[PDB]
């Protein structure tokens, strides 16, 4: 069984950057190496086969290099929607086809700041019993963003879950969204609801409120 | 036109089995190979077998030796791969991939995935709840966003999409990693509309719709 070791296992690149991924073989695989992409929630894609052979339809920034032990993927002009996880794959010594373990590639950008966003329950699923006020957080790079909630000026602890999503394949952003969850009781109890965003493109804290059953 | 669609993502208790489908076009099913890979949450990719779509020869992998079984139905031009026996470390996406060539094979067109959640849980489809901001100093000159909550759905396979109130569709779509509490997910989905056009307009409404393999579910969010 042949092993396919990738180096780096994560690279970060601004666009337009020559970007080099190498794969590794623990023992010669001649020319019997093909290169995939990934793209977060999508499912592989054949960049290169055989090597050196692009896959009709792949951008021509994409080219393959290598015979023996070392192979190398390179991308000529990164570009925003080259964001993604790179496998390569041996078929010389089948059974077992083998993968390397994945080279993630993160786009490097200027700041940008976030836009935020607050909402409040709906009145339906207050009528569920449950209370979720949402708070959005919109198209911000560093991926470095801090989200309090605020219910009368009282900072909330152990109540609010935050998802962060994968940067966008346009203008390489990130955008968040954090989740407030009161019972519909403990919602009609109080009567401010604030989120401070700290996030370095804000020169200070960015604070966005709503008013109970004021909306 | 070559393609190859997968069933439905599933929730299966440890200890039982899952048969995942794949329904190839677009070729002749019965003279390319139809390999199977699966790639756990996170984790990369991992070959499981390969099936001979035309003598029904397969080749498992030594770790799926005794636990899997890949059928193909030559009439429906479909490949099946059942994995039994299932366990946590069985949590995954598996993906069927049609191999071209006889010397350097490669995967040249792999599936949409199909996600296996092993777990304890039962599966429900999504109840949504609107969206709609509230601001203390709302700008005119500034985007208006609306939002969806998709809430106790199992698996964690949902796909939100959006339609204007003329039917069109909305190409804004805004798409957050799914929360896990209390065995059931949810999830946020979020329109940014330009204000020349709900300023120039006088539609009151979005419809969000969400897609998920227990029921798809559909909501109105107010436009303020
Ligand atoms: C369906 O509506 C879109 C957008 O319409 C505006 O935004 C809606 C949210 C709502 O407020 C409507 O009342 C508004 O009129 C139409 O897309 C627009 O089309 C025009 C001309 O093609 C263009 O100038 C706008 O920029 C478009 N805006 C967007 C966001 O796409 C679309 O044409 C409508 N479709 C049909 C079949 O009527």
């Amino acid at each position: 069984d042949i092993q396919m070791t990738q180096s780096p296992s994560s690279l970060s690149a601004s666009v337009g950057d020559r970007v080099t991924i190498t794969c590794r073989a623990s023992q010669s695989i001649s020319s019997y190496l093909n290169w995939y992409q990934q793209k977060p929630g999508k499912a592989p894609k054949l960049l290169i086969y055989a090597a050196s052979s692009l896959q009709s339809g792949v951008p021509s920034r994409f080219s393959g290099s290598g015979s023996g032990t070392d192979f190398t993927l390179t991308i000529s002009s990164l570009q925003p929607e080259d964001f993604a996880t790179y496998y390569c794959q041996q078929s010389y010594s089948t059974p077992p086809w083998t993968f390397g373990q994945g080279t993630k590639l993160e786009i490097k950008r200027t700041v940008a700041a976030p836009s935020v966003f607050i909402f409040p329950p709906s009145d339906e699923q207050l009528k569920s019993g449950t209370a979720s006020v949402v708070c959005l957080l919109n198209n911000f790079y560093p991926r470095e963003a801090k989200v309090q909630w605020k219910v009368d000026n009282a900072l909330q602890s152990g109540n609010s879950q935050e998802s962060v999503t994968e940067q966008d394949s346009k203008d390489s952003t990130y955008s968040l969204s954090s989740t407030l969850t009161l019972s519909k009781a403990d919602y009609e109890k109080h009567k401010v609801y604030a989120c401070e965003v700290t996030h370095q493109g804000l020169s200070s804290p960015v604070t966005k409120s709503f008013n109970r059953g004021e909306c | 036109q070559v393609q190859l669609v997968q069933s439905g993502a599933e929730v299966k208790k440890p200890g039982a089995s899952v048969k995942v489908s794949c329904k190839a076009s677009g070729y002749t099913f019965t003279g390319y190979y139809m390999h199977w890979v699966r790639q756990a949450p996170g984790q990369g990719l991992e070959w499981m077998g390969w099936i001979n779509p035309n003598s029904g020869g397969t080749n498992y992998a030594q770790k799926f030796q005794g636990r899997v079984t890949m059928t193909r139905d030559t009439s429906i031009s479909t490949a099946y791969m059942e994995l039994s026996r299932l366990r946590s470390d069985d949590t995954a996406v598996y993906y069927c991939a049609r191999a071209q060539w006889l010397v350097v094979t490669n995967f040249d067109y792999w599936g949409q995935g199909t996600l296996v959640t092993v777990s304890s849980g039962s599966a429900s489809a999504p109840t949504l709840f609107p969206l709609v901001s509230c601001e203390n100093s709302p700008s005119d000159t500034s985007s208006v966003a609306v939002g969806c909550l998709a809430q106790d759905f199992l698996p964690d396979s949902i796909t939100f999409s959006w339609k204007y109130k003329n039917n069109s569709d909305i190409s804004s779509t805004r798409g957050f990693p799914s929360v896990l509490r209390g065995g059931k997910y949810a999830a946020t989905s979020q329109v940014l509309l330009p204000s020349k056009d709900v300023m120039q307009g006088t539609d009151e409404h979005v419809v969000c719709k969400v897609q998920h393999p227990n029921g798809n579910k559909e909501k109105n969010v107010p436009l303020p």
